[PDB]
């Protein structure tokens, strides 16, 4: 339980993977060339978690970049931190997946998957003690969705005792007009229920609504959407990246957050909500970080947590502040809104406090909730799915690559089971 | 909806 | 990578091909001698324009194309014309005797004499490709070559290239410029034969194009050179995503994904704007919001259908030129409010938009104003089936009395081949009806 291997698949995967590395690099004082130039030494204590070391004591991310077209990766390599990544860890094809899960999971992706696993293996042998893997990808396209879930199924086979973690971007019509995304997403969910231990449900419906309503951005861009993801990803992995006591590795986090093997779909929240233009001169009070991080407006998943019950909650606070006051406000929410926490898991809210704050803020709060209300997300997709599948629409793209209707029916069926299971424990 | 990083 | 090979079959196919490749050259700064001063990658290149153009040592940019005709007159003009130097002679393939407006002659009697040579030359182009996307096939529904040879080639290409994409640009017959009484016959035959070999087909109704040239360009009696110049702009719009790229650009294959719910429902409706004269365009500039609205005015449709009496299964907007996300978004909001636009219950209602900043250019001595920004809407509407119905009625009237059927039998076809083609067309209209019905 020391090193983590990071992977990013497809357009969304690589864009947010890149932004994630941009962010934490700045937090750990690593420059684009990989040298360290930071003040505090908290920055280098658990640096070995996400980075490798080299000659000249340069720091190289433990990251594998995957795609079926060269596009986003060429752009990432000439991105800001582009030259930071291990050149050999760029593994791309040319055919593309055409937003097709079948192309990603069964044909065009199968043609490439072996080559990726080779770079995974090479990184996993450099590991003194491997925890597992975090993947970043969208569920709506083809590469990240289809090839991504394939890589998991394959990686679980070589490393079944390791932990499988994902940052999975759920599709929304509010952001994409590709009609088949509900197909791609349902197929992916079936995989994720079975083969991940933890999945952060990053909803593009939420991210768009947040950008448009709260941050008052009338023409939200991907960079705007990703700034929110970047912030969440920094916060959620903070308890992993700096010295801490709670949820300090992926296995422990899983054990605290996952009461049942299938229900591992986490609802992230964050505060204060920030746009890249927003000034944020006035740091928030500890009571303000708390009322917000539990506020639906700050949820990245687009569910109403008041419609379900928290099975478990992690809450991570960053920056210099009164750890005394953190506990009172945290204990306040639990005691105020006690009906929204399940009674049969005592003290299901756990809290950590890291001193180093995120780039550009003095005070930040990140939320990780295993709410049953997450079903609303899966219910949403389920409806967008059936709307088409009842008329067997657009299936020819998939059957043409070798799939069968039955394989859809089972992924439809397995996700409906998921929803019902999240509803079984909401009335307990 | 038209949405570029 | 992702090269695209154009195949121009028959007179309509070839003459439209001329317009198109002249226009592409004006869009990429390519001279009629193939030289391109912008391209610094000499002899090779990875650029967006290389999907339609190969390069040579001399610095010469060469259309990834083939012009085929069963008679030399039309292609001969290409061989001697302004852009003669642009091609290599092996690309311009002619017979001696055409197909005399006979599908049977195009598919069989004359076509068989030249199909091998054409495929040999198509093959030679494919060998220049690092990763071929597929073919674009330009042809008339009504001609004997346009109909019969096209079906033959498409069948042969299915075999030699398996399932690499095959897109059609099909010229649908109009009476104002029809050349044969039997064009309904030829139409139903090629459509049937090609149906399961074509991934996506953009029908161009000549009566629609004749109408728009008359109305929006105040052209008194439109010529082929008139229609072709307008048609080329539309084709350019559709292929723009394949020949240019920018952040806001959406690949045609992505639009294709939305547009085809079932393999047979692969006939999108094109609607283009603005079509405007230089006299009207002077001092009057058209906004993102204005051209977007035109797309839903049936006067600007490319096939005479009525989408209002039909249901929508998809909507794409292929913008080019001075267009920003902000304005497009507001524009569609308007139309979502100001129109009704019924979709079938099983489809979502979002519009897939793409944008190429590269503005529309125009051909010298063209009749179209040089605009700052333009748009092509690709819609999958049940109303497109109207096109089949008009043609199916025309076909029905003649076959009832077996009129003209004898010129076909004499070349080797059977009555069974007719009734069969017509049954596929009936199924297709039925299919296009089945999808409009609401679910349960
Ligand atoms: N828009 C447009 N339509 C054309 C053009 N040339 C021919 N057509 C149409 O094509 C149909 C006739 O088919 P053609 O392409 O001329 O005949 P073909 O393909 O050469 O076949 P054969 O001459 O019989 O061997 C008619 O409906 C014409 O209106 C053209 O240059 N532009
Ligand atoms: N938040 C976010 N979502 C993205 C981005 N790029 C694509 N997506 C979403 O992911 C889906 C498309 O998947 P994509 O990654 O582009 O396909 P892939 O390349 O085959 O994996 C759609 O739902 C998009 O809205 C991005 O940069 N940020
Ligand atoms: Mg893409
Ligand atoms: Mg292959
Ligand atoms: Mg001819
Ligand atoms: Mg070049």
């Amino acid at each position: 339980m020391r090193e983590i291997v990071h992977i990013q698949a497809g357009q969304c995967g690589n864009q947010i993977g890149a932004k994630f590395w941009e962010v934490i690099s700045d937090e750990h004082g690593i420059d684009p060339t990989g040298s360290y130039h930071g003040d505090s030494d908290l920055q280098l204590e658990r640096i070995n978690v996400y980075y490798n070391e080299a000659t000249g004591n340069k720091y190289v991310p433990r990251a594998i970049l995957v795609d079926l077209e060269p596009g986003t990766m060429d752009s990432v390599r000439s991105g800001p931190f582009g030259q930071i990544f291990r050149p050999d860890n760029f593994v791309f094809g040319q055919s593309g997946a055409g937003n097709n899960w079948a192309k990603g999971h069964y044909t065009e992706g199968a043609e490439l998957v072996d080559s990726v696993l080779d770079v995974v293996r090479k990184e996993s042998e450099s590991c003194d003690c491997l925890q597992g893997f975090q993947l970043t990808h969208s569920l709506g396209g083809g590469t990240g969705s289809g090839m991504g879930t394939l890589l998991i199924s394959k990686i679980r086979e070589e490393y079944p005792d390791r932990i499988m973690n994902t940052f999975s971007v759920m599709p929304s019509p509010k952001v994409s007009d590709t009609v088949v995304e509900p197909y791609n997403a349902t197929l992916s969910v079936h995989q994720l229920v079975e083969n991940t231990d933890e999945t952060y449900c990053i909803d593009n419906e939420a991210l768009y609504d947040i950008c448009f309503r709260t941050l008052k951005l009338t023409t939200p861009t991907y960079g705007d959407l990703n700034h929110l993801v970047s912030a969440t990803m920094s916060g959620v992995t903070t308890c992993l990246r700096f010295p801490g006591q709670l949820n300090a590795d992926l296995r422990k986090l899983a054990v605290n957050m996952v009461p049942f093997p299938r229900l591992h779909f986490f609802m992230p929240g964050f505060a204060p909500l920030t746009s890249r233009g927003s000034q944020q001169y006035r740091a928030l009070t500890v009571p303000e970080l708390t009322q917000q991080m539990f506020d639906s407006k700050n949820m990245m998943a687009a569910c109403d947590p008041r419609h379900g019950r928290y099975l478990t909650v992690a809450a991570i606070f960053r920056g210099r502040m009164s750890m005394k006051e953190v506990d009172e406000q945290m204990l306040n929410v639990q005691n105020k809104n006690s009906s929204y926490f399940v009674e049969w898991i005592p003290n299901n809210v756990k809290t950590a406090v890291c001193d180093i704050p995120p780039r550009g803020l003095k005070m930040s709060a990140t939320f990780i909730g295993n709410s049953t209300a997450i079903q609303e997300l899966f219910k949403r997709i389920s409806e967008q799915f059936t709307a088409m599948f009842r008329r067997k629409a657009f299936l020819h793209w998939y059957t043409g690559e070798g799939m069968d209707e039955m394989e859809f029916t089972e992924a439809e069926s397995n996700m409906n089971d998921l929803v019902s299971e999240y509803q079984q424990y909401q009335d307990a | 909806v038209v949405x570029x990083f | 990578m992702r090269e695209c090979i154009s195949i121009h079959v028959g007179q309509a196919g070839v003459q439209i091909g001329n317009a198109c490749w002249e226009l592409y050259c004006l869009e990429h700064g390519i001279q009629p001698d193939g030289q391109m001063p912008s391209d610094k990658t000499i002899g090779g290149g990875d650029d967006s324009f290389n999907t339609f153009f190969s390069e040579t040592g001399a610095g010469k940019h060469v259309p990834r194309a083939v012009f085929v005709d069963l008679e030399p007159t039309v292609i001969d003009e290409v061989r001697t014309g302004t852009y003669r130097q642009l091609f290599h002679p092996e690309q311009l393939i002619t017979g001696k005797e055409d197909a005399a407006n006979n599908y049977a002659r195009g598919h069989y009697t004359i076509g068989k004499e030249i199909i091998d040579l054409v495929l040999d030359r198509i093959r030679k182009l494919a060998d220049q490709c690092t990763g071929l996307q597929g073919f674009l096939v330009f042809h008339s529904f009504g001609g004997g070559t346009g109909s019969g040879f096209t079906s033959l080639l498409m069948e042969r290409l299915s075999v030699d290239y398996g399932k690499k994409s095959k897109l059609e640009f099909s010229i649908y017959p109009a009476p104002q410029v029809s050349t044969a009484v039997v064009e309904p016959y030829n139409s139903i035959l090629t459509t049937h034969t090609t149906l399961e070999h074509s991934d996506c087909a953009f029908m161009v109704d000549n009566e629609a194009i004749y109408d728009i040239c008359r109305r929006n360009l105040d052209i008194e009696r439109p010529t082929y050179t008139n229609l072709n110049r307008l048609i080329s702009q539309i084709v350019s719009s559709i292929t723009a995503s394949l020949r240019f790229d920018g952040a806001l650009n959406v690949d045609l294959t992505e639009f294709q994904t939305n547009l085809v719910p079932y393999p047979r429902i692969h006939f999108p409706l094109a609607t283009y704007a603005p079509v405007i004269s230089a006299e009207k365009a002077y001092h009057e500039q058209l906004s993102v919001a204005e051209i977007t609205n035109a797309c839903f005015e049936p006067a600007n449709q490319m096939v005479k259908c009525d989408p209002r009496h039909g249901k929508y299964m998809a909507c794409c907007l292929l913008y080019r030129g001075d267009v920003v996300p902000k304005d497009v978004n507001a524009a569609i909001a308007t139309i979502k409010t100001k129109r009704s636009i019924q979709f079938v219950d099983w489809c979502p209602t979002g519009f897939k938009v793409g944008i190429n900043y590269q503005p529309p250019t125009v051909v010298p001595g063209g009749d179209l104003a040089k605009v700052q920004r333009a748009v092509c809407m690709l819609s999958n509407t049940t109303a497109i089936a109207e096109a089949w119905a008009r043609l199916d009625h025309k076909f029905d009237l003649m076959y009832a009395k077996r009129a003209f059927v004898h010129w076909y039998v004499g070349e080797g076809m059977e009555e069974g081949e007719f009734s069969e083609a017509r049954e596929d067309m009936a199924a297709l209209e039925k299919d296009y009806e089945e999808v409009g019905v609401d679910s349960v």
